[PDB]
């Protein structure tokens, strides 16, 4: 789905980033982008639905044959060189739970506090179980959104693994 | 750990330092240095040592190919 | 004799005992990486002394100390030979390692393993003079799959990526598809001849050898990389840039040729390989340079670099001149580590991009980046008087005029031109022009390790291959008599290389669209070996697992 | 690494800096809850090639389908803030 | 190899066979020839371990060379004169080599046209 | 023999007596010593193997299969002690004593002298393996899987039988160093054919060949780790040592009634190292490592050359060791995670640093990293078979090639990549985990220090 | 810290080939809105970047000065013999 | 290294035992 | 359009909880707490002794540390291997085979005081 809106500005910034590829200077991109511009506007007042999704059909296949056969990547992203280097150094937090006593006098006062987040988390359980409960359609919910907290000092539902997440670079 | 003595700049060419520099220039230009005296020196390597001979200017005196009749 | 054995021995035990000090004590942990990079330190210095008394009267030792097993009629001992190769060899590989030991204290300071990084490289060193020194062919495959295990462990040393494990199993794949050839060897020696010492096997010296030739040049096509079983090497890209430049392109890449290079007594005497091996660099040289210019990532193109010279030196082997690839070996090491050090300088400083498309104007920025990075990259396509020109220019000497295949000539000479197209791609696009980079600007370098690191490196770069030309002895009748174009093909190529290079990257600058030629689109996905073959073999072969 | 730190402040100079050089935008108008449909009126186009700006700014991708929910340059400044972890 | 045209995309005959070469016996044109003398001793060659490629006319230049440059080290830029001595003396060892190539050359073109004319 | 059989004894009434906590530091620490007292079975000589009564000998074959027997009992203790701790006492006594009952029957059935002796003791072996496998095993999956059995008995067991005392009506003995000086030629004809598979179907099935090795995967899920440590590292090795010994009577015949078994080992490498590579249970992938390495075993006994008899001794021993440590290692996860999926836990590496090195090791010994015994036995298995016939190099490399890619993609996917994040279970390595792999990876190291000891009586 | 950020008045296209492009663009009819962006690359230092030859001859003025006094010390110190 | 204060708790997996 | 309502609460909700989490990761300026460690004076000697440093002062210092290097990890594996090639390597036979000295024209023998004949006259070639 996407709908018509959302699909073919997708391809906007896809082709995009292809140009900026093929061209590599920066200039030579910034104009070679503002013809590119003029195409998109060009069709963008097409009230017909029906001729819009025609136009899309051959810009797709006309950028198939466009796209440079490595375009450039962001290192952080999917594809990337560095996509997924750090995740050997990102340890799940509950392995905290196993530490031996001795280790943890090392870090007191970090430990300390971990104590008071693992108390709020049991707490506010039982609490959020309610929530979903009630606000969930009968046969199954129909989306994955979640309802923000609707009471003062009430966590969202299912917080702690988002809030708890590892680091982006933890060493 | 100097402090991170050089410091960052945003949409700026970098600051540099003198020191830098100067060791960037003194092999830079010592790479020509040592390539031109080659040259001079020893200028054969690059243009050859010895004269390559023509095969057909020799004569048959000594290549020592009979007359035709004989 | 006493100073040449006992002093060939220290540099193999003196780098154990770093390995050794990790298993026990506990008198300096928080300093492990300086502790190793003295020892490697120390062991060139070492390894410098049995160097010089072998130039001085040509010593060459064999020593069998120790006696581990007798299978009947077969004797295998800890035997290690330090001749012609190995005396060469290991100071190159120490004075190499030891400036990436200390490229490595900066490049991956911040990983918290830092010091078991360390003790990769350094296991991987010992097994390579184990293979290097090895004087019978057990103890050779001691260090062929010593290496090739060390490999798998630093090229998937960020082992959370998919890509980096899927780059370690293609790294094994493709080495043990090679050692079976290794093995078909090691069983031709024992069942016709009967020792897997060199020794025995060059003193009588058998006629009739396809059988076992063939073995050791499959060992070879996988071990360095060549064509048919050539795509682990760019892959092997994925590890720690100090990984490819200590591994992937100075040193565990050549023990392919070094292979052979041991083996001439034999391969001298058989023409019918020698084709082969000619044939197989040729091709090899030409695909991965011609694969080279259309890269658009720094560590991908000098790992085609490297490729490409490796094919160069099969050629060598081929046209029955193993001294020189020998030669080649050596003054590669230099310039080919400086080249992927100073790409290291630029990754870092970049915030880990390898794109040359986002690099640029950082011929200013980086004075000493840039300096090594221009030494370097002239050494590689036949600067006169630099390291790479003391060995490239006579392996085109020795191919031109030589009895040899025709098209393997023409070959060889053509990537030779491309080397200097692509040599410059590096130039052009990292060195020259306005910056791309993004905005923020951390462009720092004024450390003393990565210079130090730098500039030692950038030294062997320029004289490294005028010493070690003058000083080894003469082995073969040099040619020094030839046309004057065949003695200078090598000098014109390069520079109507440079020619169509410089106009190619002009016209990027102007404001013309981009039309899809067939032969980029080749030359880009690598001509397409790595996809069809890494998607049709493993689906196979997985799929017939069932039934 | 260095010290490429980021905080909070420090990125919202950053992407307001990028907004401001925008031509079809006014400097003056601009500010951290300026709606691009709206109250900088701009289409929906213009609002991709802002994203598509932002990624350079700090090279890292910002998906397809969570570019859409952006629209006001607040919301740019506390989803770069989660993804690069920015607390303080 | 210019003259490799000629063999290949021209006339075979008249051109030498560069493995079965020569096909001529030596004194065809040659009265009186000098045989080739060696001024190393087969004893000293072996003394010297040349390797066996070395163990050519020019050994006695070869020899003298090694032999300086152990006396100079560690100098190693000491005994260029010698080393000219054994690369010219290849020089000129390579020249004759260029010459029984050529003789080979005219003969067979000699050959040609002795029975061609006589033949027509 | 008899100073091994007795204290072999002695642990069942040091099992039973024992104060209820103390039986597994009794029996641990006091098998521990019998294995100790077991290192003077090297006593051996250059023409002559060590016979000590008119019913047990100990030749070069026999006495690394010994140690590594007599060696393992302390480790299988070690190994199930914890998964025994919920069940109460005689239960968990009978367990120990089927442990010890199974090593009595192992020492006497390596040693025997007379080849009944060795049957009976052979199959007697089967008894409290099968008891450990059914009763303690932890599968009630129900399998009617006893056709394997009555396949077994009817095919092998029984022909043996009919054979052995045959052979002895004819030549007068079994003695085995009888029929060293006795034996004399098998000639061609249709009941000695017969005689030939009577005598060695039965082995074949144990090690087991291809085509018959389906039963071992089966076993392997059932069993608990105590079943398969035993069952991997040496009844397997009892069809390999049985071969061994009995080849000596059938020659000449076994030059052109081995053909159809080395065409089913050799191609079986490959079948078997390639499915591997497609299981989805670290047992299942495990036990087809055992048929794909014991196809060298077969092809190294039955083309009968002094170098592939050393081959032989090395791999069963090198074998043993290392599968053995592969159970084992998987079993620490199961122990955890509670299940034998392979895929269900992954990047074990980021939570578990230490017992990923010893995956590590287990691996490398697996695919064979030089100079590791179990190359040294692979090698020399490598290097006679070319001499049988030098295409068989073909079919040997690529076998590598495969072995090599199971061992890491083993690695690889339950060590690396990002671990499943709802697993919050993976507490940290006990000492009862690191020690027990260490005694496995350390004998198997150091024995490449003096490679001479495993290497059979043809050394 | 602080890590002001310069001027967003200083970056102007103009004096740089960025202005070249809107000019091209101009006859079009079309116009950059972010020309202005890219003007840090173009300028303020950045600008001045010497060509292919001009690297590779980088130090060649002190290269050939220390050549030529090179060349003259074995002169003169062999006319010293 | 090159900032003060700023440490954050790095979390491992119990390497004591 | 962006986030609904919810969904702009939400984000709000959960982003603060987010970073007080990642502000509690910071340590305190006493942590981690340790335990002294003992200190020998060989550790007391250069910890004052170079405090105040300078290039004379402990230039010693890092020849000490090489010292100590060199005693310990060149000189003595130098004569466990000499002691071991010595006397148990070379006493057996063929374990240490080196290739024989080149012999070349006009030498002398240490063993016999032997002198090699001269080689030819050279054919007085221009040189
Ligand atoms: C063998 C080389 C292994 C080198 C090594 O240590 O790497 C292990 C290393 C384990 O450490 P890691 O995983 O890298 O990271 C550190 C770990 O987290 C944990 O390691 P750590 O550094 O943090 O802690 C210290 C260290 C060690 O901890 C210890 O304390 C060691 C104590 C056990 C050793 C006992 C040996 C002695 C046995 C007893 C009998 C002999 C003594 C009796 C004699 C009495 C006197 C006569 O820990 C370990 O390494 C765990 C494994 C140790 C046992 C391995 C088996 C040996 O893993 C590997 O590197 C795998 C090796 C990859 C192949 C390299 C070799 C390929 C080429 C073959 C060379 C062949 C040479 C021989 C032929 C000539
Ligand atoms: C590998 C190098 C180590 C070799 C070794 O372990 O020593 C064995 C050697 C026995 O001599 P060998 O004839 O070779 O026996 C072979 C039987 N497998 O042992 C020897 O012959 C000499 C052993 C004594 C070495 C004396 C030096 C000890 C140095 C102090 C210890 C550190
Ligand atoms: C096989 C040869 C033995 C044949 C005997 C079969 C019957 C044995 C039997 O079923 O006894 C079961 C008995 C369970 O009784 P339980 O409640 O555990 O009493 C405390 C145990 N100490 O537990 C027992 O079996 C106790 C007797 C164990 C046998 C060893 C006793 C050691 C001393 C005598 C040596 C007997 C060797 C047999
Ligand atoms: C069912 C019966 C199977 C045939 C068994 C048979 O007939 O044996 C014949 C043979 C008799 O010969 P015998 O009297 O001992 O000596 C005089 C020489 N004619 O008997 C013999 O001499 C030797 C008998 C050997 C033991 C026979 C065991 C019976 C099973 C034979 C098949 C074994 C293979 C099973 C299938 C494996 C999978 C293919
Ligand atoms: C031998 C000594 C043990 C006595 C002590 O604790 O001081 C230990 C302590 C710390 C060690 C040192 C550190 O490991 C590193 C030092 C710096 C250089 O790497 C040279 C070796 C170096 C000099 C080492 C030599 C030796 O192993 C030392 C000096
Ligand atoms: C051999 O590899 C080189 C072939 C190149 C063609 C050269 C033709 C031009 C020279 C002709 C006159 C000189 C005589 C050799």
């Amino acid at each position: 789905y996407l709908t018509h809106q959302q699909k073919v500005l997708r391809l906007y910034k896809r082709a995009l980033r292809h140009l900026e590829s093929w061209c590599i200077h920066r200039d030579k991109y910034r104009y070679f982008a503002c013809l590119l511009r003029a195409r998109f506007d060009e069709h963008k007042n097409e009230k017909d639905m029906v001729k819009a999704t025609q136009l899309l059909r051959e810009a797709e296949e006309e950028f198939w044959h466009g796209q440079h056969p490595q375009p450039y990547i962001f290192p952080e992203s999917p594809g990337g060189t560095s996509y997924e280097r750090y995740e050997c150094y990102k340890v799940p937090e509950w392995c905290l739970d196993d530490w031996h006593p001795s280790e943890k006098a090392m870090y007191p006062d970090y430990f300390a506090k971990r104590e008071q987040w693992k108390k709020l988390r049991r707490e506010s359980w039982e609490r959020e179980v309610k929530q979903l409960q009630e606000e969930t359609p009968v046969g199954g919910p129909r989306t994955e959104a979640l309802p923000p907290a609707r009471k003062q000092g009430d966590l969202p539902p299912l917080w702690w693994h988002i809030v708890t997440r590892p680091r982006e670079r933890p060493m | 750990g100097g402090g991170a003595h050089i410091e960052p700049r945003y949409r700026q060419f970098p600051q540099l330092t003198r020191s830098q520099v100067i060791q960037a220039e003194f092999f830079s230009a010592t790479m020509w240095f040592w390539i031109l005296w080659r040259f001079w020196h020893d200028s054969d390597a690059v243009l050859g040592h010895f004269p390559y001979p023509d095969p057909s200017q020799w004569t048959d005196e000594e290549l020592g190919i009979p007359p035709d009749d004989e | 004799m006493n100073m040449f054995s006992s002093l060939s021995l220290v540099t193999l035990l003196l780098l154990t005992m770093p390995i050794m000090m990790m298993s026990f004590n506990t008198y300096k942990p928080s300093n492990y990486p300086l502790y190793v990079k003295t020892a490697i330190s120390y062991a060139f210095i070492t390894s410098m002394i049995p160097t010089m008394m072998f130039i001085h009267s040509g010593q060459e030792l064999i020593i069998s100390n120790w006696h581990w097993l007798t299978i009947q009629t077969l004797k295998l001992s800890l035997s290690f030979k330090m001749d012609y190769f190995s005396m060469m060899f290991i100071p190159v590989a120490l004075f190499v390692t030891w400036s990436i030991m200390e490229f490595s204290m900066w490049y991956m300071y911040s990983d918290p393993n830092i010091n078991k990084f360390f003790k990769y490289l350094l296991l991987f060193l010992i097994t390579m003079l184990i293979l290097v020194t090895a004087n019978n062919l057990f103890q050779l495959f001691i260090g062929w799959e010593g290496v090739g295990i060390m490999s798998f462990l630093l090229i998937g040393w960020w082992y959370g990526r998919a890509d980096a494990n899927t780059a370690a199993l293609q790294a094994i794949l493709y080495n043990r598809i090679g050692d079976i050839g290794f093995i078909l060897a090691m069983a031709w020696f024992l069942t016709n001849l009967n020792t897997w010492d060199l020794q025995q096997i060059f003193m009588l010296n058998p006629s009739d050898s396809n059988m076992p030739l063939i073995g050791l040049a499959l060992a070879a096509t996988g071990k360095s990389a060549q064509f048919g079983l050539h795509p682990w090497l760019p892959s092997a890209m994925e590890g720690p840039t100090p990984v490819s430049a200590l591994l992937h392109s100075s040193t565990m890449v050549v023990a392919g040729i070094f292979l052979l290079i041991r083996f001439y007594p034999l391969t001298e005497n058989n023409k019918y390989i020698q084709s082969i091996t000619l044939c197989l660099g040729a091709i090899t040289t030409l695909f991965t340079a011609m694969c080279a210019l259309t890269q658009n990532d720094i560590k991908k193109i000098i790992a085609f670099s490297t490729s490409s010279q490796l094919g160069l030196m099969m050629v060598t082997i081929g046209i029955n001149q193993p001294y020189l690839a020998f030669l080649h070996i050596c003054t590669h090491a230099f310039f080919k580590a400086m080249l992927f050090m100073c790409s290291g300088s630029i990754i870092h400083s970049l915030n880990d991009e390898q794109d040359i498309r986002k690099m640029g104007g950082l011929f200013k920025a980086m004075p000493f980046t840039t300096t090594a990075l221009i030494v370097g990259s002239l050494a590689l396509t036949g600067m006169p008087f630099l390291t790479g020109f003391y060995s490239k220019d006579l392996i085109i000497e020795a191919a031109n005029t030589s009895y040899t295949n025709a098209w393997a000539l023409l070959m060889t000479l053509i990537a030779t031109s491309f080397t200097a197209i692509y040599s410059t791609r590096i130039i052009f696009f990292a060195l020259l022009g306005q910056p791309r980079f993004p905005t923020l600007v951390n462009i720092n370098e004024n450390n003393p390790l990565l210079i130090n690191s730098i500039k030692r490196l950038l030294i062997g770069s320029l004289f490294a291959g005028y010493i070690i030309s003058n000083n080894i002895p003469p082995t073969t009748i040099p040619q020094m008599t030839m046309p004057y174009y065949l003695k200078t093909t090598a000098l014109i190529v390069t520079i109507l290389g440079f020619i169509l290079a410089l106009e190619i990257s002009n016209m990027t600058k102007n404001l013309k669209y981009h039309y899809p030629s067939n032969a980029f689109k080749f030359s880009t996905l690598l001509g397409y070996f790595p996809t069809i073959m890494h998607r049709l073999a493993p689906y196979m072969n997985l799929s017939m697992s069932q039934k | 690494s260095d010290a490429p730190p980021l905080t909070l402040e420090g990125i919202k100079d950053r992407v307001l800096y990028v907004l401001k050089l925008y031509d079809k935008i006014d400097p003056e108008k601009l500010s951290v809850n300026s709606h691009f449909m709206k109250d900088l009126g701009l289409d929906s186009l213009d609002q991709v090639e802002i994203i598509m700006a932002m990624e350079d700014e700090f090279g890292f991708e910002i998906p397809d389908i969570d570019a859409e929910k952006l629209m006001c340059p607040q919301e740019i400044v506390d989803y770069i803030a989660d993804k690069k972890d920015v607390y303080e | 190899g210019a003259h490799l045209a000629r063999r290949y995309l021209g006339d075979a005959s008249v051109e030498p066979d560069p493995l079965r070469m020569p096909t001529f016996p030596p004194d065809y044109g040659f009265p009186e020839r000098k045989e080739r003398e060696m001024v190393a001793t087969q004893q000293e060659m072996n003394d010297a371990q040349l390797v066996l490629q070395q163990r050519d006319y020019c050994a006695h230049y070869l020899i003298r060379f090694l032999k300086c440059k152990r006396d100079s080290f560690p100098n190693f830029l000491a005994c260029k004169h010698e080393r000219h001595d054994w690369d010219y003396c290849e020089h000129l060892d390579y020249v004759k080599r260029m010459k029984e190539f050529e003789r080979e050359r005219r003969l067979l073109q000699r050959k040609k046209r002795r029975e061609q004319r006589e033949a027509d | 023999m008899l100073k091994y059989i007795i204290p072999t004894i002695m642990l069942m009434p040091l099992t039973w007596l024992s104060k209820n906590n103390m039986i597994w530091v009794n029996s641990t620490a006091h098998s521990l010593l019998i294995s100790f007292t077991s290192l003077l079975l090297m006593n051996q000589f250059g023409d002559n193997s060590l016979n000590f009564s008119l019913l047990f000998f100990s030749d070069s074959l026999s006495t690394p299969l010994l140690i590594l027997t007599m060696w393992l009992l302390p480790l299988m203790l070690m190994a199930s002690q914890h998964h025994l701790s919920k069940e109460n006492l005689t239960r968990k006594k009978l367990f120990i004593t089927m442990l010890i009952s199974l090593q009595l029957f192992l020492i006497m059935t390596f040693t025997a002298m007379e080849l009944i002796l060795f049957y009976i003791l052979f199959e007697a072996t089967l008894v409290p393996t099968l008891i450990i496998i059914t009763r303690w095993g932890n599968q009630t999956e129900r399998l009617n899987a006893g056709l394997y059995f009555l396949f077994y008995t009817l095919a092998g067991s029984l022909p043996l039988l009919v054979a052995l005392i045959y052979i002895q009506n004819t030549v007068g003995s079994l003695n085995f160093l009888m029929l060293q000086y006795w034996v004399q030629p098998v000639h061609n004809s249709w009941s000695n054919v017969f005689m030939w598979l009577a005598c060695m179907m039965a082995f074949m099935v144990k090690m087991p060949l291809y085509g018959l090795h389906l039963w071992l995967p089966k076993a392997h899920v059932e069993a608990p780790i105590a079943g398969s440590m035993v069952l991997a590292a040496v009844l397997l090795k009892l069809g390999g040592y049985g071969m061994l010994r009995i080849t000596l009577i059938l020659n000449p015949m076994t030059d052109f009634m081995a053909y159809p078994f080395i065409m089913l080992s050799l191609w079986g490498m490959i079948m078997t190292s390639s499915i591997c590579l497609r299981q989805t249970d670290l047992k299942s992938l495990i036990a087809y490592s055992s048929v794909s390495h014991m196809a060298l075993v077969i092809v190294a006994i039955l083309i009968q050359t002094p170098w592939s008899y050393m081959g032989a001794t090395a791999l069963m021993i090198a074998h043993g060791l290392t599968s053995s440590m592969l159970f084992c290692l998987a079993n620490s996860n199961y122990e955890r995670i509670h299940s034998r999926t392979m895929i269900l836990a992954r990047g074990l590496q980021t939570l578990l640093p230490l017992m990923a090195t010893w995956w590590l090791l287990a691996s490398l010994t697996n695919l064979a990293l030089p100079p590791t015994i179990n190359l040294i036995g692979e090698l020399f298995v490598v290097m006679s078979t070319f001499s049988w016939s030098n295409i068989t190099i073909i079919l040997m490399g690529v076998n590598m090639v495969i072995t090599a890619l199971y061992s890491l993609y083993m690695l690889i996917m339950t060590q690396r990549g990002k671990y499943t994040y709802h697993i919050n279970n993976i507490s940290p390595s006990f000492t009862r985990e690191n020690a027990l792999m260490s005694l496995h990876i350390l004998p198997l190291l150091l024995l490449t220090l003096n490679p001479k000891i495993i290497l059979g009586p043809l050394y | 810290s602080k890590m002001e950020l310069p001027d967003y008045k200083q970056w102007k296209i103009e004096g740089t080939p960025l202005e070249t492009v809107q000019e091209k663009l101009a006859a079009r009819g079309l116009r950059d809105p972010w020309g202005r962006n890219e003007a840090w690359r173009y300028m303020g230092g950045f600008a001045n970047n010497v060509s292919f030859v001009g690297a590779l001859l980088k130090g060649f003025k002190w290269g050939f000065a220390a050549f030529v006094v090179a060349i003259g010390a074995e002169y003169y110190l062999e006319s010293q013999k | 290294s090159g900032d003060h204060g700023k440490r954050l708790f790095i979390i491992k997996p119990s390497g004591f035992y | 359009s962006g986030y609904t309502p919810e969904e702009k609460l939400r984000l709000q909700q959960l982003r603060e909880l987010r970073r007080r989490w990642l502000k509690d990761q910071e340590l305190s300026p006493r942590e981690p707490v340790l335990p002294p460690q003992r200190v020998s004076p060989v550790e007391r000697f250069w910890n004052k002794f170079l405090q105040d440093g300078a290039l004379w002062k402990n230039v010693i210092y890092k020849t000490y540390r090489h010292s100590i290097f060199a005693f310990t990890h060149v000189l003595i594996p130098v004569w466990i291997i000499h002691y071991y090639l010595k006397y148990h390597v070379t006493t057996k036979p063929y374990t240490i085979v080196e290739k024989k000295p080149r012999i070349f024209p006009g030498d002398t023998i240490l063993e016999t005081g032997e002198v090699i004949p001269p080689m030819k006259e050279f054919p007085d070639q221009h040189h």
